């Protein structure tokens, strides 16, 4: 105790690494090198999380699981978020999961997150958990997002008023060297955003949603960063099978994308599901899993698909329905 | 000392293939070795949470603050990774839970910052009171 808990870095930086994220702040105010130690922890969470509502959640009681679990799960989350993503289901008309997770969540952290008839959702416990296509149930993940050295995940949300340029430039969408994948997430102005942007050298994910449910018209994340790769393809009606899934699956596995600081976003049309699929739903994420044991799976099921099978590393054609963008988003490796 | 048990230990690792231990006393060695006794059939190590510790060495860890610490500097000295991070995930486990308001007094630990700054950094991180 006399040397060990201070005047030397690593033990407490270790120690400290074996901590969550609200006791990580907590404890930041013990110490000078105590703090600097947390600062360091926080300079090394290159990494994403998100909560879950699976297995069996509804029950015939829950207590407002979209508030419960994202309390109890911001327990045991080392990233202290920079940006929020996250995702539930719809089932006067109100609403207070604005105020339930902008409550959760910094003061200074911006807000994502949508609503959807069904959303999909990697269980937690590990990454290699099996993906389910949640079509219908009362659900939802927290996707939190950090702050990544190099890598401005910048959200927006621009509405249909009755576009100036300089709105879209303020987000980093237009007149941005950097900008890689975009989330194309439409509520209830898709085309003309989408051109202000498509002839680019990026990835287009996105989809069409019912209602947006934070943030401090359609809303997205600029991502934006060299360090970011990524690919989509576009799982059409062709695919409708095991074995087209399959081959779809190992034509994006083909790309190469590393499994390592990446994420696995999956969009379909509200029809692409278990119905679609001859009374067998997650075929399309079964072939995920199997191809991509680690990816989590997310996106969502919307009634509209944004995506042209498109491949980046380094150095109306988006316009479609009825269809499906497999969309893995890879972040790059640490240093 | 066994060859393999001693090889366990990055540090002594290399220096015997380039057995004095001038920052090791002979109790800290032995709980060293018995601690790798308990892990030499481990598997090769590949959330670093605290609540999954081994249990025999939660009881073999169910010692004195100074023991503790001491196992901490020996392991920090030895780089035994599966024994630092255990004692470490212990020590978390300590704080967890624990203000500053009581982690202060838990481990003695002297005040460094100045209210001003004390209040700026809680402002910097007031999401902490969160829960």
């Amino acid at each position: 105790s006399t040397f060990v808990l201070s005047n030397l870095a690593e033990v407490v930086e270790r120690v400290l690494t074996f901590l969550p994220a609200k006791a990580l702040l907590r404890v930041a105010c013990v110490c000078r090198l105590w703090r600097e130690c947390v600062r360091r922890v926080l300079r090394t969470h290159r990494s994403v999380t998100w909560i879950s509502a699976g297995l069996a959640e509804a029950g015939h009681l829950e207590g407002h699981c979209l508030v419960r679990v994202v309390a109890e799960e911001l327990e045991n989350v080392r990233i202290l978020p920079h940006t929020v993503l996250y995702m539930a289901d719809s089932e006067r008309t109100s609403m207070e999961t604005a105020l339930a997770l902008e409550k959760l969540f910094p003061k200074q952290c911006q807000v994502l997150g949508i609503v959807t008839p069904g959303i999909v959702v990697t269980p937690m416990g590990s990454g290699s958990n099996r993906p389910q296509e949640i079509e219908i149930g009362e659900s939802g993940f927290a996707l939190l997002f950090p702050q990544i050295e190099g890598i401005k995940i910048q959200p927006f949300h621009f509405i249909k008023d009755p576009l100036e340029r300089h709105q879209l430039t303020e987000v980093g969408l237009l007149d941005n060297p950097e900008l890689r994948v975009v989330l194309v997430f439409g509520y209830n102005y898709l085309q003309q955003v989408v051109s202000t942007f498509s002839d680019m050298n990026i990835i287009l994910a996105g989809g069409q949603v019912d209602n947006l449910s934070s943030l401090t018209g359609v809303v997205g994340l600029s991502f934006s960063g060299h360090r970011i790769q990524s690919a989509t393809v576009l799982l059409n009606e062709d695919v409708s099978d095991e074995k087209t899934a399959e081959a779809a699956m190992q034509r994006l596995k083909a790309a190469n994308i590393p499994e390592h600081n990446t994420i696995g976003f999956m969009f379909a049309c509200v029809g692409r599901g278990f119905q679609y699929y001859r009374a067998k739903g997650n075929v399309e994420a079964d072939a995920f899993r199997k191809f991509f044991p680690s990816v989590p799976l997310f996106g969502f099921f919307g009634n509209g698909e944004i995506g042209c099978d498109r491949i980046v590393t380094g150095n109306d054609d988006l316009f479609h329905s009825y269809t499906t963008i497999m969309a893995l988003i890879h972040l790059g490796s640490s240093k | 000392v066994d060859v393999e048990i001693a090889k366990q230990s990055v540090t002594i690792k290399t220096m015997l293939e380039d057995v004095p231990l001038p920052n090791v006393n002979a109790a800290i060695l032995k709980k060293v070795i018995q601690w790798c006794t308990h892990h030499k059939d481990d598997p090769p190590p590949p959330e670093k949470r605290t609540d999954d510790i081994p249990v025999w060495d939660q009881e073999f860890l169910k010692v004195d603050q100074g023991t503790l610490f001491e196992l901490i500097l020996a392991a920090n000295y030895l780089d035994i990774k599966g024994l630092l991070d255990v004692t470490c995930k212990t020590v978390a486990n300590m704080i967890k839970g624990k203000t500053p308001e009581e982690i202060r007094k838990t481990f003695n630990i002297k005040n460094d910052f100045t209210e001003e700054e004390e209040a700026q950094v809680r402002k910097e991180n007031q999401w902490c009171e969160e829960k």
